[PDB]
C-alpha cells in the first residue's frame, strides 16, 4: 500500500485549533479475508473434514 | 511453473460425544467396602429381664 500526502502531512501536528490534526496522528493497517468451509454432520455429532 | 507447497489435510476433528442424550445426569454406584472405621463388635447387649 501507498500511503497519502495528506496522511504524511497530517502525521505531523500543528494545525490550526479545531483542525482534527492539532496533535501527531497514528495509523493502524488491519486486513480482514472472508473464506469458505465445509461442515459434516453425522451420527449425531459434527465434525470438520478439513478444519 | 513455480513450485506450489504442499497443503497439508489435516481434518480430524472427530469431536467427542461429550454432551449426554438428554442430560445422562446418572451415574449410580453404592458405598461398598464396609466405610473406613469399621467400629467395634457385638458390644454385649445381653437382657436385661430380671431373671
Amino acid at each position: 500500500v501507498t500511503m497519502s500526502p495528506e496522511s504524511v502531512v497530517a502525521a505531523a501536528g500543528g494545525g490550526n485549533n479545531n483542525s482534527g490534526y492539532n496533535e501527531p496522528q497514528r495509523f493502524a493497517l488491519v486486513v480482514i479475508a472472508v473464506n469458505h468451509n465445509v461442515i459434516r454432520i453425522m451420527n449425531g455429532s459434527m465434525g470438520f473434514p478439513i478444519l | 511453473n513455480k513450485t506450489i507447497s504442499v497443503t497439508l489435510g489435516l481434518r480430524h476433528w472427530k469431536t467427542v460425544s461429550a454432551a449426554p442424550p438428554e442430560k445422562m445426569s446418572k451415574s449410580g454406584v453404592c458405598k461398598i467396602a464396609t466405610n473406613v472405621y469399621n467400629r467395634d463388635g457385638g458390644a454385649n447387649p445381653f437382657l436385661v429381664k430380671y431373671e
